[PDB]
RNA sequence: GCCCCUAAGCGUGUGCUAAGUGGAAAAGGAUGUGCAGUCGCGAAGACAACCAGGAGGUUGGCUUAGAAGCAGCCACCCUU
């Protein structure tokens, strides 16, 4: 419904100032293509009707889907409250359409979310689960996919993806090489995504960037012209391999918001170093049944409880 | 109290006893004294021992089978190599080869008859997916 | 409370009862909890 | 609506016999 | 989607919702089935939703027929006009259902997933409808 | 092989036709014609739950002893006309069976 | 009494038990697996520790084989029957019973001809 | 139509309704009624039985430092 919403108010948003001329023409139109009796529900869809070709019609429904859309929006500010207050960290697949992006998710995870050759297969954010190496974990969204000139009647559509850009914590740039100059694609990406935090003044978060279809690409550039960028990740996530090296990157990009500590739990707690184990990244621990010497990277709440068998080295 | 299956050799039982003998209030070093003089020449593989905490302190042992099924992977060498027992069956000793472990290992086996422990020393060891 | 014309259980745990004329769900789960109106 | 619900259904009266003139 | 290749007629009087189903009213294909218990213009949209609904309850095994086709062209005049200036546009297709029609059948061998998918595409469907079986 | 046939008493109709035969459905009788071979059509009502409950256990290719009036006649069902919504009995369609 | 699975009941302790010298009855309460695992490989010996429902061995055991005794059946009590022994192995069962509180014995049907309160306060002696 | 308004029945027999349903309307839902069927009857509950054991191999194997009957996967055997 929220998807359906937003693109019926771009829709009308589009077609009100030009309900005339081309208005009255795609009104005539019963063929059921591009525009005309388009739609703007999906299959099958609302071609009949269309943007309902009129001024009064289009101003009532437009006003109807910007209360709806600020429900969704209020909607969506409480489902993502849980995340905000969690802290995870939320790593988001931005990046031009096709592109992998949802392949990219479906590797770096276990999710199974469309993924077509077709353009804007993805329409709205999807989040889940991931897991660094060092075993920090972290909410991997993939989002919409962006184009040369987006236009601007899809605000609304794309706001779930800003959204998720601007909280973001590492910006996983997804571009295929398998393109005509990928860089293209690249700018414009970069163009939507530095709008986004001029809009928001916020820092511009990392960004990682990754190159996939490797695997399909021509392969001509040997290491400048293929690999022109100095430190881009390429990945091809078909057929697996470099996802380790891009899981790597993210990791080493995403800052830690854990504190390393040096504890003695003793064997007496069991608790106090379960949970150390559980939340937390165990490792170094000493086999020692004495006092051993933990060096995990534990989170704040944990490391208030240090002083308990802290000791010194 | 705790079966606390821990290496028959006296090698350094510390994963089992430390965490175990923590809220127990049992000091190490006593009990790894205890441990060393009950397992003087019971080095076998693995024996669970009951503690049985009496109101202060206890360190009473209660050996029953330290082998049990457990014999059948280190007497095949075949270690954690069974991901789908019964499915992906290792370690193919025949029942004529297990028999006489099973009888060498038979002390209590909660049985009354050969046949009745044998019956269930291969059920045990079955479970790991074994070619008998 | 789960306040819907349809009310039914949403685990083995809860237990559809008729209170006051009144159709409702009881759970241990609190997030269960559902009447009919 | 409860008007023309109201004057259509009192027809269903023995006396009517489920007719009445307007429904 | 259902909509026929081509009618005869596109302009065609409403179907008369009168009288019990004459055809069509066992389960002649799967093991059970959706009877009608009412009539109603059952549109291609409510076939459609009730047919994706059976089969992603049934997930991966499992057959399901749609006994009924909307081949019924019922019309709509354009928004705020009066009435007259002639007949309305073909809108939406429709099978006209009587009680007693089965409309979907479906196989599969879990009794209870089979009975759970047809109460799902019951449910979306506009009338009362019940499962019968092959069994009599 | 064969079976014991199934034993059902068969009264014949006084009175045919449509309202005879709803009133013999309401009664709790499903009407029959018995024909075949022997070329005599016979109007019988059948027990509605007896004659039901024999088709349920033994299947439609169930032979059946129609006691018509103290005489026993074998004969098998040939045809039913259920109800599709009421799921009933409308009618029975018996063929003799001679041994 | 559950019909097909009553009778084979019957049938198991009328014709695998009933032909012994010794019937005797402990009941039995608050006693372990591993307490009763014990007792038995104890009195290994004699006794087969068999125990059904009440009434159904009742009405199995004292209308086909022995006679003459009801009122042990009236509640949970486990019958012996001892193998070959007469009270030789009664020890088992009256010391190993008595030191344990529960398992309270009864019975000391010998030579399957009549009943007494227990006998074994003076033939289990020996 | 027949308790009073309001003429004539707080009519007779049997049963149902607890909703003022009667005295307005899908899906959801009964400890309301008869009727039928299917299990258990072993006494219009049974081995879901007020008191007892509920074990043992064993902490079954993959799993990690933990998987103990119950993070997660495999089947899930025997003894008494
Ligand atoms: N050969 C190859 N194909 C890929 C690779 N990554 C993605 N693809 C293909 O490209 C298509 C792109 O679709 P998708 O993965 O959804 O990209 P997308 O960015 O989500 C499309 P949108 O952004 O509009 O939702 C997929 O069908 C996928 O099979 C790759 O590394 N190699």
């Amino acid at each position: 419904r929220e998807g359906k919403a937003q693109v019926s108010l771009a829709q009308m948003e589009y077609m009100l100032p030009r309900l005339r001329g081309w208005g009255e023409s795609m009104s005539r139109q019963a063929g059921g293509r591009a525009g005309g009796a388009g739609g703007g529900v999906g299959t099958r869809g609302p071609g009949e009707t269309k943007i309902e070709t009129d001024r009064r019609r289009i101003r009532e429904r437009m006003a109807k889907l910007r209360r709806e859309i600020r429900d969704m929006k209020k909607i969506r500010d409480t489902q993502r409250g849980s995340r905000r207050r969690s802290e995870i960290p939320s790593v988001a697949i931005v990046g031009y359409t096709n592109a992998g992006k949802s392949s990219l998710l479906n590797a770096l995870t276990g999710a199974g979310v469309l993924v077509e050759n077709a353009l804007f297969a993805t329409l709205e954010p999807t989040t889940r689960r991931g897991e660094f190496e060092d075993g920090r974990p972290f909410v991997l969204t993939d989002t919409v996919g962006f184009v040369r000139h987006l236009p601007t009647q899809l605000v609304e559509a794309f706001r779930s993806t800003l959204e998720e850009v601007v909280d973001a914590d590492l910006l996983i740039h997804v571009v295929d090489g398998s393109d005509v100059n990928p860089l293209a694609q690249i700018n414009a990406v970069r163009t939507v995504i530095n709008e986004v935090v001029a809009e928001y003044d916020i820092a511009p978060p990392p960004e990682l960037l990754v190159v996939n279809k490797i695997d399909a690409a021509t392969g001509v550039g040997l290491a400048q012209l293929r690999r022109a960028l100095p430190d881009a990740v390429f990945v091809s996530a078909r057929t697996g391999d470099g996802l380790d090296k891009l899981r790597s990157r993210m990791g080493e990009l995403v800052e830690s918001t854990d504190a390393t500590v040096d504890v003695t739990i003793p064997y007496d707690r069991g608790d106090l170093v379960a949970r150390v184990h559980t939340d937390g990244h165990v490792d170094a621990t000493e086999h020692t049944d004495a006092g051993t010497r933990i060096k995990a990277r534990v989170p704040a709440p944990l490391a208030a409880t240090l002083r308990e068998y802290a000791t010194f080295a | 109290l705790i079966k606390l299956q821990i290496q028959a050799g006296q090698a350094n039982p510390a994963p089992p006893v430390g965490p175990a003998l923590g809220q127990h209030g049992v000091n190490i070093m006593e009990f790894c004294k205890a441990y060393n003089a009950a397992t003087e020449s019971q080095r076998g593989n693995v024996i669970p021992v009951e503690i049985t905490v009496y109101e202060d302190r206890s360190f009473t042992f209660a050996l029953k089978t330290p082998p049990a099924a457990k014999l059948l992977l280190k007497a095949a060498g075949v270690q954690k190599g069974s991901g789908e027992p019964h499915k992906t069956k290792v370690a193919k000793v025949t029942w004529d080869q297990v028999r006489e472990i099973a009888e060498t290992k038979k002390a209590d086996l909660n049985a009354n008859d050969i046949d009745a422990a044998a019956k269930i020393i291969a059920g045990t060891a079955r479970s790991m997916g074994i070619t008998v | 409370m789960k306040v819907n014309p349809s009310v039914k259980p949403i685990c083995d745990k809860c237990r559809v009862i008729r209170r006051h004329g009144r159709v409702m769900v009881i759970c241990s789960d609190p997030r269960h909890k559902q009447r009919q109106g | 609506a409860k008007r023309g619900r109201k004057k259509r259904d009192r027809k269903h009266s023995k006396a009517n016999h489920g007719k009445r003139p307007n429904a | 989607m259902l909509i026929p290749r081509k009618v005869k007629h596109r302009k065609q009087h409403h179907p008369e919702q009168r009288g019990i189903a004459s055809g069509g009213t066992s389960v002649s294909f799967g093991d059970y089935g959706i009877q009608a218990l009412e009539h109603a213009y059952i549109t291609n949209r409510q076939i459609e939703s009730a047919r994706i609904a059976i089969n992603r309850h049934i997930k991966r095994g499992g057959k399901v027929w749609i006994n009924i086709f909307p081949d019924r062209p019922l019309t709509k005049k354009p928004a705020e006009t009066r009435m007259g200036s002639g007949k309305g546009s073909p809108e939406w297709w429709v099978a006209n259902v009587k009680p007693g029609r089965v409309l979907f059948e479906l196989s599969y061998p879990d009794e209870k997933t089979a009975r759970d998918a047809l109460t799902r595409a019951i449910h979306k469907l506009p009338i009362k409808a019940r499962i019968v079986t092959r069994e009599e | 092989t064969a079976n014991i046939p199934n034993k059902l008493t068969a009264n014949v109709r006084t009175r045919t036709g449509k309202g005879a035969s709803r009133q013999a459905r309401r009664d709790g009788k499903v009407p029959a014609v018995l024909y075949g071979h022997g070329t005599d059509p016979q109007h019988l009502e059948l027990n509605a739950r007896d004659f039901a409950a024999v088709l349920r256990s033994h299947g439609t290719n169930a032979i059946l002893t129609l006691d018509i009036e103290g005489t026993e006649q074998l004969a098998l069902t040939k045809a039913l006309d259920v109800h599709p919504i009421r799921r009933n009995i409308q009618h029975a369609d018996l063929l003799v069976v001679q041994r | 009494m559950a019909k097909a699975d009553k009778a084979t009941a019957v049938a198991d302790i009328a014709e695998q038990f009933k032909a012994s010298t010794a019937t005797v009855v402990t009941e039995y309460r608050g006693l372990t697996v591993a307490n009763l695992a014990e007792l038995r490989r104890a009195l290994g010996d004699s006794a087969t520790y068999t125990v059904a429902k009440n009434t159904l061995v009742k009405r199995a055991a004292s209308e086909a084989g022995i006679e003459g005794l009801d009122e042990l059946f009236a509640g949970p009590t486990a019958i012996a029957f001892v193998k070959g022994e007469a009270v030789d192995a009664a020890k088992a069962i009256k010391k190993f019973a008595k030191d344990n509180k529960a398992l309270v014995i009864k019975g000391g049907y010998m030579d399957g001809k009549a009943l007494s309160v227990a006998d074994v306060e003076k033939i289990a002696d020996l």
